[PDB]
């Protein structure tokens, strides 16, 4: 098929999680 | 104990003539840490870039010399 | 105290002091001259030193020392009484050269020995033996 | 029997024959192309028509590499040995350096002429001479 | 004089002389016996 | 700033002090060589790192060594 | 006073110039030199950095999968893989004009798009993925995987979960878990995936998360694996007429070993791949039981290394456990050398024995893969030798390693360096002489006097693997040989694939291959000579007998003692980079010209013209460029516009690197001083003043920047040429 | 510029954001951090 319109803008919310965790890891490694 | 004319090998590791052979020119009196004057045939590296030769004399100690003849 | 001497006769140049002299630091060279002479400016071009006392402000210490070497190596009556100071924006003056009134080329009593290692060059400690410290072979 | 099945002798290769019919004259000899076409028909050729050389080591192709190798080894040993013995004899002339810049012509020629026996003098110096030097008597750098 | 011979015996003169002599040797060898790719 | 160290292989020929363009080095009394003197580096904060003192040194490998460290206005040789 | 950044270096934070900025970026990862670094904190920070890096790899892979699913034609590509070109992702660039839009609406796309060139389509297809939703769920799951590793890296920096130094220095247990668990169990799981999904999907049997528990991959269950009759699993392998994705020619086998190539896809059989993975899994699990941990039984690396004494060597390998286990540069250099070797190995084995369906036909993707992985391998090798030199500078202990192998390697370093010099001079002298002879011979209208020497040894090696073209009849090329009459199920397919001149397996070589392999030998010898001379003199030489006191990277030691430019081991790395790039250039030139000849069937051009260098100059470089340099011209734009523009971009970057490489600092510092004067004296601009004093780039920084531009340009321009030529010719 | 793929409005605003807003913000933050304290 073709990827759903609602499907493309659903992976971005899931990507918000590794974004938060990479932010946390960066800030912790800066210490 | 070394005298003038003593062919000797340098043991200073960092020396340019470490393993090379040099002839003793004079030994300064006691007190000095490196009195044994050794002249060499192969000039070292001293001199500004592009210069001709180098220095062919240096002062060592008795402990830094191995005696030949 | 207060540095004295007439400024050398100079028409000006673009190589002199910049904002550093007033924001950060500056340097001064004083010297007495047996006659009105022409010398070379470390910042480019020729200048005329007055007979008597001369005070000149320069941006860097190496410039004053270059002027001193020129005074002591390029003139018939060698100028060697020159003094080099460091001036701060608060007007403070720190005497610099020659440190103890005697040139550092020749030995003089009263001087301590700093940076002197009792060992040989090739007797420095191996770096692995001092690793994870804030020191280098030439510091311990 | 069927070794080197990818190659065929230049005489049996048609491309080589066609090209050798029009080989170019090298020197003033108008038969230089003809004699080259006759000399290269001996070796093995490829599909294009140019000869391939075989350094496999077999003595059927001993001229492809073995004989030039032997010749160059002899001549280069000659050069190296005469130069080395010239430098060593120079070593004992009080001023060796300016004789290394300004070439002592008679000594150099005497060393050069007596170079046809380099492969024997080499083992002569190796057996109990000065060819190889002890490591501890050679200047080195810090480790 | 002696200095003329010493000049004729310098490093560049001797090296160019030997190079020219060897050049002549090889050029004549390939002139009379050319296209010697391999030994029969 | 840069570090300028002096070692016991010093012969006291005063050449490195004469070669210094920023008055970093001094000749202090010593008792380890004939000249009865040794080199010192009191004014290291004015060292730029031009290695001239090493260039003018005669000992087999230098007795005076310059190690380039934290750069500043004085070490970078800035007139601005 | 302090300028805060960088927090890990007050010597930099108190720099009042722009250097403070640059060096702050250049020394951030060098944790060993951070102010007050301890070994334990070093290891823990490295652990968290590893976690972050694994998350980054997972995120990049998820990006590949997601963009292929979203903006690709994977499902359309499966319908006709040999004609439909795979697309990486769509373009969205406001700079584009109508010509560019029309040129990049390609491969049956309704919008501008770039066509994929990494062979990831063939990968995903041979793996068993057949829809877009599978790629999508994979991308999302990999997002979650990156999240897991990011949280793990965050957790391992907390005082409640910080691994201690002794835990990091447990070599035995780590080797056990990596050999048995990381390597073996993973190849086991990949074999299980190939058996359950890849092979059934190759035969038209859909296996997803909705049915994999119900349908067994073999008509027999696990009892033939349980009992011992494993030949049940060989059953009826896929016939030589199996069409991929369908049931025609399909069988029930899950573990075979017929060797050769799938007749349609022209790749290795999936059953043989899964069988290979199973065998390697067993081997690795066996390996992962060698070193003791907490049950007394097992080996200790230190005792094994200590036991290997000897007469002529001396101390042998004594104390090498502590030598390698306490130096991270040693471990990193070992890892980098091994990984570069095996990356070059992957490159050599993927073009010759491909493993993804229909990727042998996609010539551009294969060229790009070979070039990419050979470049990665070159970088890894240079880095390995750099870290060896760094170990010598920072971590080498002469008393704990006295008279051992390391100390002896250092003790005769002059012999090693001088003999590398001899072999390099030898190779270069003679290879360049032969090339120039061939050039001068072809030039004068007498191409018959070229020195063509047959690569006899390598042709003989090919024959030992069953190659009968050269008529060697040796070992597996001889049917009467013992090695050829053993009854091995892999002999027929192997001989059929190696004796059919239709693929890329053991390509026929002429004298040109001989010449270029000697060029490759020169390149390797010279690059390794640079690197080894740098590592062995890193601790010192006769110019700097105390070079270890100054560190791995320093500008120089001044003009004194004759001049000391490029003295440090870092300068040896920077020198060796040029020769490594040149070696990879020779590699890729040879590979690409020979493969273009092979793909066009006109191998005569390469076999007849690769002997003289003008052949390479006009028949390879000049010729295959004709398409590229017309991606845009006074007449319009085709699909090679980006590649031509990037070709010229790489040229520009390369020359800009030349700029930093030839001209050295002081000139620029004086120029910058005049510009500073200008700014301080120009009105209105005097309202503004710099926070950091402008200064010229440092010497080492200038080498690094010139080399960075050189390498960027090298890679980009050669990639543009490779892609554009192979894609406009279609092989 | 267009796109038959779903959510083709996303690159419309996402390309300027990755190319203008994100770089300006990151460069401004890093510039303030470089020149902090004094
Ligand atoms: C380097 C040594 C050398 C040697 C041994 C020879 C060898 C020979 N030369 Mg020759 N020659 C040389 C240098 C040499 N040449 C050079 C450098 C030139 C250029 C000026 C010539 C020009 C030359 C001429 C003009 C002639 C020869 C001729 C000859 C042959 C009589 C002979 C085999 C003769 C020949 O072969 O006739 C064609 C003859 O006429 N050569
Ligand atoms: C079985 C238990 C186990 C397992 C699963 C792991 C797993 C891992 N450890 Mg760990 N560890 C363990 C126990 C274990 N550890 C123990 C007991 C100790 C000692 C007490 C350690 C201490 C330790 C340290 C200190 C570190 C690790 C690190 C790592 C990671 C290695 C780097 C990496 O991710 O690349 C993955 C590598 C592979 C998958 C192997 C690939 C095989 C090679 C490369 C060839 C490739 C084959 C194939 C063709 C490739 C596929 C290509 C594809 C595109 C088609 C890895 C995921 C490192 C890390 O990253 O920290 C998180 C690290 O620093 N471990
Ligand atoms: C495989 C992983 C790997 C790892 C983790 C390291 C680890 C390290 N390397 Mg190394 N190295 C590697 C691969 C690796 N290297 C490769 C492939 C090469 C060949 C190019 C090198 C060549 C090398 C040299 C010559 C040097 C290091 C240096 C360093 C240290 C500082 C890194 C830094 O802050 O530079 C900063 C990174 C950048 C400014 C990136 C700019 C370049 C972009 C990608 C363009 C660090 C501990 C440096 C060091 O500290 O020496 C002791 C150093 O001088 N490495
Ligand atoms: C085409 C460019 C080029 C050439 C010819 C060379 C040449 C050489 N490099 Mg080099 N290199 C290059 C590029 C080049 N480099 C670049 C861009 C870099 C980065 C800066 C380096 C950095 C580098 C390093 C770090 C090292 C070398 C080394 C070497 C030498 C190794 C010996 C060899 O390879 O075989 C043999 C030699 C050749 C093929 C070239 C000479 C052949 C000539 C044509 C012979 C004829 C001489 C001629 C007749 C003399 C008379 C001339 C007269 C008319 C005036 C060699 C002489 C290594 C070395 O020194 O090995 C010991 C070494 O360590 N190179
Ligand atoms: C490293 C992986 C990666 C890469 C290289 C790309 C590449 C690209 N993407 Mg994509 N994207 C990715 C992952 C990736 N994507 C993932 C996982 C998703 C689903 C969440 C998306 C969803 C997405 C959308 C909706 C769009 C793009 C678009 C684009 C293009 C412009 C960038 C942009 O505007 O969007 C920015 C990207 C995001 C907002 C998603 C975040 C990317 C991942 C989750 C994080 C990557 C972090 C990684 C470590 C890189 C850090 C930098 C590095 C130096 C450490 C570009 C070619 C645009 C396009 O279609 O071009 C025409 C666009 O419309 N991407
Ligand atoms: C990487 C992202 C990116 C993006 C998406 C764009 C996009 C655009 N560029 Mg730009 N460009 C970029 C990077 C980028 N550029 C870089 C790195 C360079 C340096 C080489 C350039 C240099 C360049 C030049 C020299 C010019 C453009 C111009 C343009 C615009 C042409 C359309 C227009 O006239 O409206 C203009 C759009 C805006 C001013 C911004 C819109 C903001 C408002 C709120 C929209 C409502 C367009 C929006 C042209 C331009 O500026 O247009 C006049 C133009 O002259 N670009
Ligand atoms: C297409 C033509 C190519 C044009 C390129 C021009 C290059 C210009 C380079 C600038 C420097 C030139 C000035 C050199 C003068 C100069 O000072 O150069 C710079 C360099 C100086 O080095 P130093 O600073 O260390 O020298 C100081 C010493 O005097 C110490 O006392 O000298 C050398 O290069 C030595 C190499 C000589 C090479 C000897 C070979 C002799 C060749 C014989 C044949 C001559 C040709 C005949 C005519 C056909
Ligand atoms: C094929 C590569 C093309 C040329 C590359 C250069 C080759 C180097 C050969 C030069 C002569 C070496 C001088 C040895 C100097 C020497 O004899 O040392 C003395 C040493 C005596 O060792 P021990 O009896 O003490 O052995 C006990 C050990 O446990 C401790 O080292 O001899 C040997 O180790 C055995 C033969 C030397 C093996 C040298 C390895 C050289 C590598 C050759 C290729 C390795 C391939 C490995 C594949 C698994
Ligand atoms: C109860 C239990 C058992 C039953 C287990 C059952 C019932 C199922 C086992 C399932 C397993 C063990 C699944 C393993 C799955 C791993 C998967 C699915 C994927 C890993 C993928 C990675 C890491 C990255 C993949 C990538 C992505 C995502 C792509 O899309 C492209 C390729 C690549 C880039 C590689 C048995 C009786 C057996 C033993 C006794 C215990
Ligand atoms: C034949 C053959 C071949 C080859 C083989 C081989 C591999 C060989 C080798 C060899 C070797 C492995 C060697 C080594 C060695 C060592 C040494 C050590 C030597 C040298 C020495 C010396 C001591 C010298 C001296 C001299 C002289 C005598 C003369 C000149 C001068 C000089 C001084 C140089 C080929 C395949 C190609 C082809 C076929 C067969
Ligand atoms: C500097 C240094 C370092 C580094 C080093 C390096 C970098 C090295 C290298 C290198 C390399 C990278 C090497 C490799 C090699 C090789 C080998 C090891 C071989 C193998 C072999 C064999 C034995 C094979 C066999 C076979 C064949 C022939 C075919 C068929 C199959 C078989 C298997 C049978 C370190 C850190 C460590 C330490 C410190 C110092
Ligand atoms: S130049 Fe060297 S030996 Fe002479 S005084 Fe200075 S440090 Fe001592
Ligand atoms: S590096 Fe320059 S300024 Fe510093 S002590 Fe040596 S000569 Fe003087
Ligand atoms: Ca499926
Ligand atoms: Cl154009």
């Amino acid at each position: 098929m073709a990827l759903s319109d609602t499907q493309i803008l659903a992976a971005l919310v899931v990507a918000l999680l590794p974004a938060f965790l990479a932010f946390r890891l960066s800030t912790e490694l800066y210490k | 104990a070394l005298n003038r004319g003593d062919k000797v090998r340098i043991k200073r590791t960092e020396s340019y003539w470490y393993g090379d052979v040099g002839t003793v020119a004079s030994v300064e009196k006691s007190g000095i840490l490196y009195p044994v004057i050794v002249r060499f045939d192969r000039v070292n590296y001293n001199g500004f870039s592009g210069s001709a030769s180098g220095v062919n004399t240096n002062n060592f100690a008795e402990n830094e010399l191995e005696l030949v003849q | 105290t207060e540095l004295s001497g007439q400024p050398p006769k100079f028409g000006g140049s673009t190589g002199g002091l910049l904002s550093k002299a007033n924001r950060e630091e500056k340097y001064a060279i004083t010297w007495t001259s047996a006659s009105e002479q022409v010398f070379e400016m470390p910042t480019g071009g020729a200048a005329i030193m007055n007979e008597g006392e001369n005070l000149l402000y320069l941006a860097r210490k190496e410039q004053c020392l270059a002027l001193g070497t020129q005074l002591r190596t390029k003139f018939k009556p060698k100028i060697q009484d020159y003094k080099i100071y460091r001036v701060y924006p608060s007007g403070e003056v720190q005497y610099l050269h020659p440190a103890d009134g005697v040139f550092p080329e020749k030995v003089n009593e009263g001087r301590e020995a700093q940076g002197t290692k009792t060992r040989r060059i090739g007797q420095n400690p191996e770096p692995v033996t001092i690793k994870f410290s804030g020191k280098a072979p030439y510091e311990v | 029997a069927d070794d080197f099945a990818n190659l065929t002798p230049c005489s049996e290769n048609p491309a080589y024959l066609a090209k050798s019919k029009n080989f170019l004259n090298t020197t003033n000899d108008p038969n230089s192309g003809k004699i080259r076409a006759e000399r290269y028909a001996s070796a093995l050729c490829g599909p294009e028509g140019y000869p391939h050389l075989i350094v496999d080591g077999r003595f059927t192709h001993a001229g492809d590499f073995l004989i030039p190798s032997i010749l160059f080894l002899y001549i280069a040993g000659w050069i190296g040995w005469v130069g080395r013995s010239y430098l060593i004899e120079i070593r004992e002339s009080k001023n060796p350096e300016m004789q290394e810049v300004v070439i002592n012509v008679p000594l150099a020629i005497k060393k050069m002429l007596g170079g046809f026996l380099w492969p024997l003098a080499a083992v002569g110096e190796y057996t109990s001479g000065k060819l190889v030097m002890k490591d501890s008597e050679i200047p080195t750098s810090p480790r | 004089m002696d200095g003329l011979k010493s000049f004729l015996s310098t490093a560049p003169v001797m090296i160019m002389a030997l190079l020219t002599f060897t050049a002549g040797i090889l050029i004549e060898f390939n002139r009379f016996y050319p296209d010697l790719l391999f030994h029969p | 700033s840069h570090s300028v160290k002096i070692y016991d292989t010093c012969i006291g020929c005063t050449q490195c002090v004469r070669a210094c363009p920023l008055d970093v080095l001094e000749m202090v009394p010593w008792d380890g060589c004939k000249a009865a003197q040794i080199a010192s580096s009191p004014r290291t904060e004015d060292c730029v790192g031009c290695k001239r003192c090493e260039t003018a040194c005669p000992t087999d490998f230098l007795s005076i060594r310059v190690y380039l460290g934290a750069e500043t206005t004085r070490s970078m040789g800035l007139a601005y | 006073m302090a300028t805060k950044f960088p927090k890990f270096s007050q010597d930099l934070a108190q720099d009042p110039t722009t250097r403070r900025i640059w060096y702050g970026i250049a020394t951030a990862h060098d944790f060993e030199t951070h102010d007050g670094m301890t070994e334990e904190n070093l290891y823990q920070k490295i652990f968290a950095s590893h976690f972050g890096h694994i998350a980054i790899i997972f995120l990049w892979t998820s990006g590949t999968l997601f963009h292929v699913a979203w903006q690709g034609n994977f499902e359309q590509w499966i319908k006709d893989p040999l004609n439909i070109r795979p697309i990486a992702h769509a373009i969205w660039d406001p700079h584009f004009g109508e010509g560019a839009v029309n040129a990049f609406t390609q491969a049956g796309a309704s919008n501008p798009v770039n066509i994929a060139y990494s062979g990831v389509y063939h990968w995903f297809y041979t793996i068993g993925m057949t829809t877009n939703q599978e790629l999508y769920s994979g991308a999302v799951f990999l997002l979650v995987l990156a999240s897991l590793f990011l949280f793990a890296g965050w957790l391992h920096l907390q005082p409640k979960f910080r691994p201690s130094l002794a835990w990091f220095k447990n070599a035995e247990s780590r080797l056990n878990h990596h050999l048995a668990g990381l390597f073996g169990v993973s190849s086991l799981a990949w074999a299980g995936h190939l058996v359950h999904v890849a092979i059934p999907e190759a035969r038209g049997q859909h296996v997803g998360w909705d049915n994999f528990l119900s349908t067994p991959p073999h008509p027999a269950g696990l009892m033939p694996f349980f009992t011992g009759n494993w030949g049940v699993y060989a059953a009826d392998p896929d016939t030589a007429g199996h069409i991929f994705g369908t049931s025609e020619g399909a069988g029930t086998a899950i573990l075979t070993f017929l060797g050769g190539f799938h007749p349609q896809t022209e790749s290795l059989w999936l059953t043989d791949i899964a069988h290979h993975h199973l065998a390697i899994a067993v081997i690795f699990i066996i390996a992962g039981h060698m070193y003791r941990t907490n049950w007394g039984i097992g080996h200790s690396i230190k005792e094994i290394l200590n036991a290997h004494k000897g007469p002529l060597t001396g101390a042998g390998h004594t104390n090498l456990y502590d030598t390698i286990n306490n130096s991270l540069h040693f471990q990193l250099g070992l890892a980098l050398a091994s990984l570069g070797v095996i990356t070059s190995l992957v490159a050599q084995h993927m073009y010759s024995l491909p493993s993804y369906a229909f990727i042998a036909q996609d010539h551009t993707t294969q060229a790009a893969l070979y070039t990419h992985h050979q470049y990665i391998a070159g970088f890894l090798m240079v880095g390995a030798f750099a870290h060896g030199a760094i170990f010598f500078v920072r971590d080498y202990d002469p008393v704990a390693n006295k008279d051992n192998v390391l100390a002896r390697m250092l003790e005769h370093k002059e012999a090693l360096i001088s003999h590398l010099s001899w072999v390099s001079l030898f190779l270069g002298f003679h290879t360049l002489g032969l090339y120039v002879h061939n050039d001068v011979v072809v030039a004068f209208g007498t191409p018959e006097k070229q020195i063509l020497i047959e690569p006899v040894f390598a042709q003989w090696i090919q024959a030992t693997s069953g190659k009968a073209l050269y008529g060697f009849d040796v070992l597996l090329s001889n049917p009467d040989s013992i090695a050829s009459t053993t009854g091995a199920a892999w002999l027929p397919g192997w001989l059929d694939a190696i004796n059919s001149g239709t693929n890329s397996l053991f390509l026929t070589i002429g004298p040109g291959d001989f010449l270029v392999h000697h060029a490759i030998a020169l390149g390797l010898h010279t690059t390794a000579l640079i690197l080894i001379k740098g590592a062995l003199d890193a601790r010192g030489s006769k110019l700097m007998p105390d070079k270890k006191d100054f560190g791995y990277s320093f500008p120089c030691d001044g003009p004194g003692r004759g001049g000391t430019c490029d003295i440090s081991a870092w300068d040896a790395f920077y020198l060796a980079m040029f020769w490594m790039l040149n070696t990879l250039g020779w590699l890729t030139f040879y590979w690409h010209w020979k493969h273009l000849g092979v793909w066009s069937g006109n191998v005569a051009q390469f076999n007849e013209n690769s002997t003289y260098l003008m052949g390479w100059f006009r028949d390879y470089l000049w010729a295959n460029s004709a398409q590229l340099i017309n991606g845009y011209n006074p007449y319009g734009v085709n699909n090679l516009s980006v590649w031509a523009w990037m070709f010229l971009f790489g040229h520009l970057v390369w020359a800009t690197g030349f700029m930093f490489l030839i001209s050295w600092r002081g000139y620029w510092q004086e120029l910058i001083e005049t510009i500073v004067w200008a700014h301080e004296r120009t009105p209105l601009a005097n309202l503004v003043r710099w926070k950091d004093k402008p200064v010229a780039l440092s010497i080492v920084q200038a080498r690094l920047v010139g080399l960075a531009h050189f390498t960027v340009g090298y890679v980009l321009t050669y990639a543009a040429f490779l892609i554009a030529s192979t894609a406009g010719k279609f092989g | 510029m267009d796109g038959s793929y779903a959510a083709s409005y996303l690159p419309w605003i996402l390309i300027p954001m990755v190319g203008w807003l994100f770089p300006a913000v990151t460069m401004g933050l890093l510039f303030i951090h470089i020149e902090s304290e004094g």
